[PDB]
């Protein structure tokens, strides 16, 4: 996720499909992104 | 609805090969399966979405004890293991 | 991508948002016995 | 010795897209089209009963 | 400029329009559905009474 | 191969591993279903202040060595031979011990009039809320309603 | 957890009530449903549930 | 009691439960009365208090 | 006391006796002297439950 | 022995602490469970267990 390129690849599913980051933000990186952002090109 | 099939062989294998390899110490740089992401992306700057995360062979399934139950819905495997692997040990029961 | 939904009315336009995150793992090893008497590894 | 630093596979979400014909709550709407709208500025039903 | 970094950058900037675009054809979509609760509960008065 | 350690180290062999939260919310949770045993027990034992130093004494050293012994005399969290200048007390050892670990029944001077109905609710025994759940992110609420 | 993933949608703002009634239906809960299997032994029904 | 324990938490509550999963006691299953706890070792409670 | 319309007392010195005697420390009670143009401005508390 | 062997369910202790705990639920189960058929001969669904 952090290496976008690498995520154009998604290999594996994208699953559960919950509010992402209203749960314990447990993750060592994570953006809350809208439709776009000058950092992903 | 007891006695299902999985997979025996742990799951796959990732090895620092040719892709992995020369940018290992050249760089520093380490890609999970550079190989296709490699070559898909090279494809594409000759005309993210990357499907390909692991879906190759669906390698070999046997057929072992295994308990699962029907919680309504889901089909939810249950095992409870003190004599399997925690037994006879001074570590404690999670 | 969270999706967005066309509210009508007077309401504040929902941009099409982005969500980009990073982790890193962790590595906590394991540890293992060791088993070795002496002159097993000689003989007489 | 060697010391590398490693982006390990990353994963996207595919969005589902959804047509509301494809959706139980539209037998309740009828999904009729009318392609010059914004001219119309009015309309009605008389409803002899 | 003529360059492999170039397209690469070019064809981003689709893979995110493509993506851009498929969310607000996505919206009316849902907004449709959306839309479709708010005067069903304009009306229909609750069942007790 | 560490280090020999006399007849061979004797040939350990670790495994490194590593692991992420591969999912963005709660997945694999939890629950809580049985009581097997109360493992320190419901007990009786007092809360001893004269195990450690923190106070001036009395002036009257006369009366304060009375009631030195006077507090300290049989409790089972009462030290034998007392304080040296850095260190533990050191609890003394019963003989045998039955039902479980030993609970510290500590004390704080309330007055008699409130209500009972306070202490038939969950609530803070000291007498307000204070914990920082309550407050609301102004930087300054979280001692104000402390004290 | 059951209490919070209710809430996990909106408001959680200056609505901060919101906010003080997600802690006022926790500690309830936390006194009622737990070892919930051990407080019912016999309630087939609730268990299930 | 203690001004700075309670003032040093955060307030992010995705961060809050899953401490209780897994907190750290003050106190000890390896000592004949609650002997505070050596620096030393874990313990792995629980604690909602 | 609220500075909508409410007719005072004569003796000045009885309604800012009463008025303060009134308003020492209720969650209503406003707290700083109320302006011409604004709110009541209810002071906001530390905590709720 | 229907606590002995869950009191080796565990690593295993003896620290002293463990050991008073596993006799004063050895006296419970001894005082109240020994005689169990007979004592609840009327039920059943138990005498299974």
């Amino acid at each position: 996720g952090y290496r976008y390129a690498a995520a154009m690849v998604p290999t594996g599913s994208i699953l559960s499909t919950i509010e992402v980051a209203s749960h314990r933000r447990l993750f060592d990186f994570f953006a809350a992104v809208r439709s776009d952002e000058n950092s992903l090109y | 609805e007891d006695t299902e099939a999985d997979v025996p062989v742990t799951y796959g294998e990732m090895v620092l090969n040719g892709a992995n390899l020369v940018t290992a110490l050249v760089m520093g740089k380490a890609v999970r399966s550079l190989d296709d992401v490699g070559r898909h992306l090279l494809d594409m700057q000759e005309e993210n979405r990357e499907t390909l995360d692991e879906l190759e062979s669906a390698p070999q399934t046997t057929r072992v004890r295994a308990d699962l139950v029907a919680i309504g819905d889901r089909l939810v495997f249950l095992e409870a293991l003190e004599k399997r692997i925690y037994a006879a040990t001074n570590v404690p029961y999670p | 991508h969270q999706p967005l939904i066309a509210r009508d009315g007077p309401h504040p336009v929902e941009q099409p948002v982005h969500n980009y995150m990073t982790k890193v793992i962790d590595r906590r090893a394991l540890n293992a016995a060791f088993s070795l008497a002496t002159e097993a590894i000689a003989l007489l | 010795d060697v010391e590398f630093d490693a982006l390990l596979g990353s994963y996207c979400n595919t969005l589902s897209l959804v047509r509301f014909l494809e959706l139980g709550l539209s037998v309740a709407c009828v999904c009729t089209k009318f392609p010059e709208l914004a001219y119309m500025n009015e309309g009605r039903v008389q409803f002899e009963v | 400029d003529g360059t492999g970094i170039s397209l690469h950058r070019q064809l981003r900037a689709i893979q995110q329009l493509a993506r851009n675009v498929q969310a607000v054809l996505g919206a009316f979509e849902r907004g449709t559905a959306d839309q479709m609760l708010h005067v069903l509960l304009e009306k229909a008065p609750p069942l007790a009474l | 191969a560490r280090h020999e350690t006399g007849g061979g180290v004797n040939f350990t062999l670790t495994q490194p591993r590593g692991n992420v939260d591969l999912g963005v919310g709660y997945t694999a949770v939890a629950a809580t279903g049985t009581v097997r045993n109360p493992v320190t027990d419901m007990g009786n034992l007092p809360q001893n202040f004269y195990l450690g130093r923190g106070a001036p004494p009395l002036l009257d050293n006369a009366a304060a060595v009375y009631l030195r012994n006077a507090v300290v005399a049989g409790n089972r969290l009462g030290p034998a031979q007392p304080l040296p200048v850095f260190g533990c007390a050191q609890v003394p050892r019963r003989a045998g011990m039955d039902h479980g670990q030993d609970a510290v029944c500590e004390f704080i001077a309330t007055p008699v009039a409130t209500d009972i109905n306070y202490f038939r609710r969950p609530c803070n025994p000291r007498g307000r809320a204070a914990g920082g759940v309550y407050a609301g992110d102004k930087e300054g609420d979280v001692i104000a309603l402390m004290y | 957890l059951l209490p919070m993933q209710r809430y996990l949608d909106n408001g959680r703002l200056a609505t901060r009530v919101a906010r003080a009634t997600l802690v006022a239906e926790l500690k309830r809960s936390f006194c009622d449903t737990s070892f919930f299997l051990g407080k019912a032994g016999h309630r087939r029904e609730a268990i299930e549930a | 009691f203690t001004a700075a324990d309670i003032t040093a938490k955060h307030r992010c509550l995705e961060r809050l439960i899953v401490e209780t999963g897994s907190a750290v006691s003050t106190a000890t299953a390896a000592s004949d009365v609650q002997f505070k706890r050596p620096p030393g070792c874990r313990e792995l409670v629980e604690d909602p208090c």
